[PDB]
């Protein structure tokens, strides 16, 4: 339905002639390999060629109630277990891929329910005092805007303490650094590329009488325009989950992997960050406390690393 | 494939004779996989661009 | 690469990167092809062809390691990548396969950015594991002729104008 | 063919009886869970009770020959070689048992690739000085007679630096102290349980006119009286292999798990201790060095780890 030519998906004969010629086009690589890149659904050599020497979520007819009423659920992983007693929001944000071959042929190494757990990531203060768009983090935080000289290595403590209040935790940069001791970070700083998914979780405690909400965001390839229009009205087109107090304590969002690459270089590529902004301000009840705290979670769903060598943190 | 091995393949063989073994050698863990051929190689696909 | 008796345990004798800094700039066949084309992938066959006496005894441990901030120091930091600890006297050749655990299906030849995430899988080197021992009047040193030649996995694609 | 009671294997009818007694005996205990205990093999509930308010290595037929002689061999384990081109020991000491079930229902962590591999545990000297039964360890061995006051916990400095020469190798306590940034180490601070078997090598390259030998002992439980009698002659009782410089240039040598409790705790207890000994003393040709370098190299076997939590180094 287009006067312009989209392509025929492939590489056809009458495409390139001697009498007439059209726009070339790529065809799928049909590679051999072990199945790899997806993360939460991954599971003789002789040359071609003779040698010369050789011879539904929302939906009015299913109203979810308020933080009143009784609706728990719960999030589970590894030994970790995180429990609500009202309405949470709890979705993957997109569904999980089809498993490519991979180029490398080593066996990877997984951390398994050592590695792939809830972790409690960072303990934070919600003011009232912050406005809309207001990214919120603690000591285990970056301050992350996309302006900020990050001095290579990322573990450069110049970059995790600023003059202001920190605003994003990359990832798996921050999971590394508050956690350096734990088996994904063992694997993480000895491999050279590593494969999984993330799921992040946040809990706020308000009673019946507080009102706000935070928009948990899964920011993909965290960049100066990319963070300040996930802090704008079109930055619900990223992943992302709502923690209203009038009607939930939590609120639960996971993502599978992504990469230009299947498998991600080790301490030099995020490709997930997670930022917990304000929609609307903190508005509690008079003669209470003008703050809640909030606990961040974090999960790596499915780990998998390969290239095995010497100790190279990030 | 195994993840450990007693008796393992040894992996030393003669260069002398006037050709090199090209076959990856095997190991534990590995699993290694030929790749489709590209034209970009051939002779009579190289040789049919200008320079 | 030179290897004498007087070489103790842990002596780096030889270290190279696996980027377009050296893989195209050895004199070898395969870094000429490499050099036209733009892209890489597969493994890659490394030959070391001990030329010394049919009485020298010893272990020269060859460790790949791939891809990282800082190529390896020591002899154990090397030891914790792929590796073959070889005895040098039994067939006169070495077969060390390199193998291609890369971050991305292809690999770029660029010689101004070797050390790029899209470009080097990592390092490969050399070290004494056992020091070279043989009978007196034997010779003092023995020399290791590395050979490296394509895998039956090797390819490249994408022609440009010879890298150097 | 015995006068005495050897008893039935099991509980008898007959044997308890208000006629007549006879030994007591212990059935076995049939249980249900995890297949563990055993390296390199293994792979609603409700109450059974009414409640009361509910309603040849050595043949003469195949002589192996001298150093001299080509007869390669290989041992491989995640990523590591090791290669001879001469008459080289490779034996499992012991043959795999069958596993059992476990008492815990959690779900093992597995280093994998990146931990079950030949690492290089020591590098040390091997000079003629040396007698009968001496044995030899370097920097990362430990002075372990058993006469020696171990300060708790075993990481303590004074246990591995002492006035005289080091001796032993205790597994994994050498192992983890060797490499505490590798994976199998993470885990190991991190679980209270660990399982695996091991393997131990050792390259001794000679020449043709050098003579000697060393026994490549795996000691379990390695005490006062049992380390001594390692070192007489009734030691070959305990697993061994002979890296003797007439045919050899190395010698290999593998067990499998033992421990009284399907899972050993974790820097609390040594299974095996590896013990490099001198049967003959080294007798080097004129005019050449009066001592040979030593490369130990040690190998974890099917790992897995249960119990985690907090990080608890040994």
């Amino acid at each position: 339905n287009v006067t312009t030519d989209v392509g025929a998906n492939g590489w056809a004969p009458t495409v390139s002639t001697g009498l007439g010629d059209g726009p070339v086009s790529a065809s799928a690589d049909s590679l051999p390999g072990r199945s790899g890149g997806a993360s939460s659904e991954k599971t003789k050599v002789g040359s071609r060629f003779s040698k010369w020497w050789e011879p539904a979520p929302s939906s009015t007819a299913n109203p979810q109630p308020s933080l009143i009423a009784l609706n728990p659920s719960a999030t589970q992983s590894g030994n970790a277990s995180i429990l609500t007693g009202s309405t949470a929001p709890s979705l993957l944000a997109y569904p999980t891929a089809t498993p490519v071959p991979l180029p490398n042929p080593d066996e990877p190494s997984q951390p398994g329910p050592s590695g792939d757990r809830t972790w409690l990531l960072d303990t934070v203060t919600w003011s009232q005092e912050f406005t809309r768009g207001w990214n919120i983090a603690g000591s285990n935080g970056m301050q992350w805007t996309g302006l900020e000289s990050l001095i290579f290595p990322v573990s450069t403590d110049t970059n995790w303490t600023s003059t202001s209040s920190p605003t994003a935790y990359p990832l798996p940069f921050s999971f590394v650094r508050a956690y350096p001791d734990s088996s994904w970070a063992a694997m993480y700083n000895t491999h050279s590329m590593w494969n999984c998914g993330w799921r992040v979780q946040v809990t706020v405690n308000g009673s019946q009488f507080h009102a706000g909400a935070l928009i948990l965001y899964m920011v993909p390839e965290a960049t100066t325009h990319a963070i300040q229009t996930a802090r704008d009205n079109a930055g619900f087109v990223f992943p992302y989950v709502i923690l209203n107090l009038y009607e939930s304590n939590t609120a639960t969002i996971e993502v599978p992997y992504i990469s230009p690459t299947p498998n991600t270089s080790s301490g030099l590529h995020a490709p997930w960050t997670f930022y917990l902004q304000v929609l609307s301000p903190l508005n509690p009840p008079p003669s209470l406390p003008t703050s809640l705290s909030c606990s961040i979670y974090v999960t790596p769903v499915d780990s998998s690393f390969h290239g095995l060598r010497y100790l190279a943190p990030q | 494939t195994l993840t450990e091995d007693l008796d393992a393949p040894q992996d030393t063989g003669n260069i002398e004779n006037g050709a090199a073994d090209n076959s990856p050698q095997p190991r534990t863990t590995f699993d290694y996989t030929g790749n489709p051929l590209p034209p970009d190689t051939k002779l009579e696909n190289f040789f049919s661009f200008y320079r | 690469v030179p290897w004498t008796m007087a070489d103790e345990p842990a002596e780096r004798l030889g270290i190279f990167p696996v980027s377009p800094s050296a893989i195209a700039g050895t004199g070898a066949p395969i870094s000429y092809v490499i050099s036209l084309f733009s892209q890489w992938r597969g493994e890659l066959a490394a030959h070391l062809l001990f030329t010394g006496s049919a009485q020298h005894y010893g272990r020269l441990v060859v460790c790949y390691t791939p891809a990282a901030p800082q190529p390896p120091s020591t002899m154990q930091e090397a030891m914790r990548g792929t590796y073959t600890v070889w005895d040098v006297n039994a067939a006169s050749t070495l077969e060390f396969t390199i193998p291609f655990i890369s971050n991305s299906y292809w690999k770029t030849v660029d010689v101004n950015n070797p050390d790029a995430l899209l470009s080097t899988t990592g390092y490969v080197s050399i070290w004494v594991q056992n020091p070279l021992v043989g009978p007196h009047t034997a010779p003092a040193s023995a020399l290791v002729q590395a050979f490296i030649s394509a895998g039956e996995s090797f390819n490249v694609r994408l022609m440009q104008n010879p890298a150097l």
